[PDB]
């Protein structure tokens, strides 16, 4: 040859095939056989102990807040709604400026909610409002693309990610993307911080996730293994671990130190995508939300099926479980959340 | 006897389809809360209750007086024909408002969507069981419809209840399924014209059979009884009490065939599907 | 293309010089973790209806 | 205490009477999609409704024909892979696509995106409106006669004028063939694998053209009259 870039694509493949090999060498076992010989968790059937009603049309995010009792829900009538989701009454009804919302987060120090659509703007509100109504306090712009998600870090540093294929952490105060993070291909769908705010993965549409260091800006890990568009992310409860979810109907679980896929959930009667992921407080169970109008209960350790939560009219577009673990919440293209365990 | 034993098989068989048919669609709406949302919804729910009515309250006895000949459960009866009045009443009756229902949503969508909230529901379905119990009720109670327990009807009665539950929303009726059948025709066409334009009477087909299988078997089930409730009393060329009756069975033989031409929408095929499983 | 090329090719240096651990003790890790904390899960354990906040009045 | 739970009863009450008002406002909006390729007129087609009628560039608007509210949105800021954030528009009564026809090399850009549109997995019951816009230029460019259709497209020379056309008053019959002949391009994709589940309905309309709220009102009908057909099986 001789060209530079010819050479550059070669050593790239020559780089991706020595990292194939460095993966396949720490391969020695498998998460199954090692767990082969622990107890099942037996049948789950958690059953719906609260219905959420209110919503005009569907339910695009939710979160949970610290206290593991309020918590936020964006749909696409246009309407932030947030629940006391124990005594099922309404505290706050936020009327949005654009009504295709797909995010939305409940800063850690119950203060402030964010949110964000297609309006390519990521609007913070000021919960704890001195004078008449809650409203609009903040809004992020920088975004050539539509804002699939985010989550505060402090009251102060929020990231947000978008569908530019980039992801980026912002001062809430100065407006400023203080760092961006730049190397997704296709269009960037769900980010997960880590316990310990350090450090935070991505999942996009490039079937691909990516470790990255919060406050260096660099991408650190890149996992692969999905066929199709990544849906769905979230971290494992240690934080050095965090399971996907595609259209292509499957759960992949990764694992960061060990920089490679650990096990897939799936079934052969199951064809549908999946919308949510998110793990239980010990990370035994993983909750995934399908396309089906259904939600699977998979066993994070036997990739064994566990539980189902079926009853909803649409597809469940989002799950969450508290931070006490008492209970999940499901929102669904039906207009409506319920409460499980 | 034979005879006896066929009737009183069939009949059963009658009974049970009539309450299984109306209590799967009772059921179907109160499990499922994406079938009471709409508000064609409340009407056939109102439609099924109605037929239900029928069933458990009226049919059953008139078997037992079919099948035994006498008439044993004696002063009730005053209060049964009264209630037969009433619940084959509702049936007729809320056909009609779920024909007009249709039709105003077919003739002005935008209007439909914004006037007929769940408070206009109400007031129909109101319309219509009050209207029956009213003519029902009051002029058995008052004796007027009099001239085995005899049922029949007083002459002027028989005409002017008649009139009303049937031949009206059978007028009624016909008016709006002809103006549905005016305007899918007119898409039909206009659809045709499209797809020949990009080449160059299934549908109608369609069309006919959905409205034929509904006026078809409204009319060919129901009207021979109204006919004769016209004829009878005031002739009574004549006919018998055991025609007479079949031809009260076919009356209430609509209410059994009523779910399944009004109440397989797909959705509502889904939920009985999980139903019964 | 060049310039993507070798901010790609430097970029895969940088993610291979990671120090993996062996998968049998990152399972080993997983499954302790879950185990020690698998007793207070409510989610999992199910807990008592008196404590529950979802389940009482 | 339990004053305090009477102040969040109400404060429910509160919130659940303002989403009753609110479910009846968002229960008539007739949400309309606007898509289509660039150099066309999508921004042009809100800008003048936000003109023309009262409405409330910008991505959306907000216009009312004959007590008849609607919501047209138009995304101008994202990709070209919109296979996502269409999801987000499943339930809209009607997507209106706007195609430059005067411009002959852009043209099959748009009937490959028209096929992609008209196929896809969340628009199955989305029936498409189809503007064929910017009609006094192709009008322009058909008298000027420097840019023929034939050399784009090689089958309008075997093309005939439909006997069904009806051409507005005072217009060239090589102006009349060559609009027809972009229609009946757009409907051999509508009218091709498709589905009974959903139509499109072309209109040759210009910027300054202002029956466009009356063609989308119309059109808007017409999908919701079909559709209370297919609900009952009528149609
Ligand atoms: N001459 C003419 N120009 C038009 C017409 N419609 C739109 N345009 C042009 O389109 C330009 C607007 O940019 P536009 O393509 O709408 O941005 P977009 O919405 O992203 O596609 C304007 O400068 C108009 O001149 C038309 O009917 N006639
Ligand atoms: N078996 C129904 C008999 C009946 C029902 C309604 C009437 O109005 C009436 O005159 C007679």
């Amino acid at each position: 040859s001789g060209s530079e870039l010819d050479q550059l694509r070669q050593e790239a493949e020559q780089l991706k095939n020595q990292i194939r090999d460095a993966r396949k060498a720490c391969a020695d076992a498998t998460l199954s056989q090692i767990t082969n010989n622990i107890d099942p968790v037996g049948r789950i059937q958690m059953r719906t102990r609260r219905t959420l009603r209110g919503h005009l049309a569907k339910i695009y995010a939710m979160h949970w807040g610290t206290d593991s009792r309020l918590l936020v829900s964006a749909s696409q009538d246009g309407k932030l709604i947030i629940w006391d989701s124990y005594t099922t009454n309404k505290v706050h009804a936020i009327p949005l400026r654009s009504s295709w919302v797909m995010t939305c987060a409940y800063a850690p120090s119950g203060n402030y909610v964010a949110c964000g659509g297609l309006d390519n703007i990521c609007s913070i509100y000021n919960l704890k409002t001195r004078e008449g109504n809650v409203r609009v306090s903040r809004e992020l712009a920088g975004h050539t693309g539509y804002l699939s998600c985010c989550r505060f870090l402090d009251d102060n540093q929020i990231v947000t990610s978008s569908g530019d294929t980039t992801c980026a952490l912002w001062d809430i105060e100065t407006g400023q993307q203080t760092t961006t993070f730049t190397g997704h291909t296709g269009d960037v769908m769900s980010l997960s911080l880590a316990p310990d705010t350090r450090l935070f993965v991505s999942g996009a549409c490039d079937a691909s996730a990516k470790l990255w260091d919060v406050r260096e800006g660099m991408c650190r890990q890149t996992f692969t293994g999905h066929e199709s568009d990544i849906n769905a992310i979230c971290f494992f409860p240690n934080g050095n671990a965090f399971a996907t979810g595609s259209d292509d109907a499957t759960c992949r679980l990764f694992d960061l130190r060990a920089d490679q896929e650990l096990m897939t959930y799936s079934h052969d009667n199951i064809i549908c995508g999946i919308t949510s992921v998110s793990f239980s407080k010990s990370g035994r169970l993983l909750l995934a939300g399908y396309d089906d109008f259904n939600c699977n209960v998979w066993d994070a350790l036997k990739a064994d099926r566990a539980g189902v939560l079926a009853g909803h009219d649409n597809r469940v577009s989002c799950l969450g479980v508290t931070d006490d673990g008492m209970a999940v919440a499901t929102g669904s293209w039906d207009s409506f959340l319920k409460i499980w365990n | 006897f034979s005879v006896r034993i066929l009737t009183a098989c069939f009949l059963s068989l009658l009974i049970l389809s009539t309450l299984l048919g109306n209590t799967l669609v009772c059921a179907a709406v109160i499990r499922f809360r994406h079938l009471r949302s709409k508000v064609t919804n409340f009407f056939v729910i109102s439609l099924a209750v109605s037929d239900l009515l029928v069933a458990v309250l009226v049919m059953p006895w008139k078997a037992v007086a079919e099948i035994a000949g006498f008439w044993p459960f004696g002063s009730f009866c005053n209060i049964w024909v009264a209630f037969d009045i009433m619940c084959s009443t509702a049936s007729i009756l809320n056909l009609c408002v779920i024909s007009v229902d249709r039709y105003w949503a077919i003739s002005s969508p935008f209007r439909y969507e914004r006037k007929m909230t769940p408070k206009a529901a109400f007031i129909l379905i109101s319309v219509a069981w009050t209207l029956s119990v009213l003519i029902s009720f009051i002029p058995v109670q008052l004796s007027w419809h009099k001239a085995n327990c005899d049922s029949s009807l007083s002459r002027t009665y028989a005409i002017s209840s008649s009139v009303i539950s049937f031949y009206i929303p059978v007028a009624i009726m016909i008016v709006t399924y002809t103006r549905i059948y005016r305007i899918a025709q007119k898409q039909i066409r206009r659809i045709a014209a499209l797809e020949r334009a990009a080449v160059h009477f299934k549908r109608e087909t369609k069309v006919l059979k959905t409205l034929s299988v509904i006026m078809g078997v409204f009319v060919c089930c129901w009207l021979p009884f109204f006919i004769l409730n016209c004829i009878l009393p005031f002739c009574g060329f004549c006919i018998d009490s055991n025609t007479f009756d079949v031809f009260v069975w076919f009356g209430w033989a609509n209410s059994s065939l009523n779910p399944i031409i009004y109440a397989f929408n797909a959705d509502f095929r889904k939920a009985f599907s999980t139903l019964l499983g | 293309s060049i310039a993507q090329a070798r901010k790609l090719v430097e970029q895969l240096k940088m993610e291979a010089n990671i120090d993996r651990i062996k998968v049998s003790k990152a399972a080993a890790d997983l499954m302790a973790y879950c185990e020690a904390h698998a007793k207070e899960d409510p989610l999992l354990t199910p807990v008592p209806a008196s404590e529950n906040p979802f389940r009482e009045k | 205490q339990r004053n305090e739970e009477k102040a969040q009863r109400e404060a429910n009450k509160k919130i659940e009477k303002q989403l009753q008002k609110d479910k009846q406002v968002y229960r008539a909006t007739h949400r309309l999609l606007l898509l289509g390729a660039d150099n066309s007129g999508k921004s042009t087609i809100v800008k003048q409704m936000r003109i023309l009628h009262g409405g409330s560039g910008i991505f959306e608007t907000k216009f009312q024909v004959d007590k008849v509210n609607f919501h047209m949105f138009d995304v101008g800021g994202q990709r070209d892979e919109r296979r996502k954030w269409i999801q987000c528009f499943n339930d809209v009564t009607a997507i209106i696509f706007v195609v430059d026809s005067s411009d002959y090399n852009r043209l099959q850009e748009a009937l490959n995106l028209f096929k992609s549109i008209w196929n896809n997995r969340w628009l199955r019951t989305i029936s498409v409106i189809l503007f064929l816009n910017k009609q006094d230029l192709l009008a322009e460019k058909v008298l000027a006669g420097k840019s023929k259709i034939e050399d784009y497209f090689p089958e309008f020379a075997r093309y005939t004028t439909p006997e069904d056309a009806t051409p507005e008053p005072g217009e060239d019959p090589r102006v009349t063939r060559a609009k027809y002949f972009i229609r009946d391009e757009f409907l051999r994709i509508s009218t091709a694998s498709g589905d009974g589940r959903h139509y499109c309905y072309p209109h040759f309309t210009c910027a300054v053209d202002t029956e466009n709220a009356r063609r989308i009102f119309n059109d808007c009908r017409d999908i919701i009259q079909r559709m209370h057909l297919r609900q009952y099986e009528l149609l």
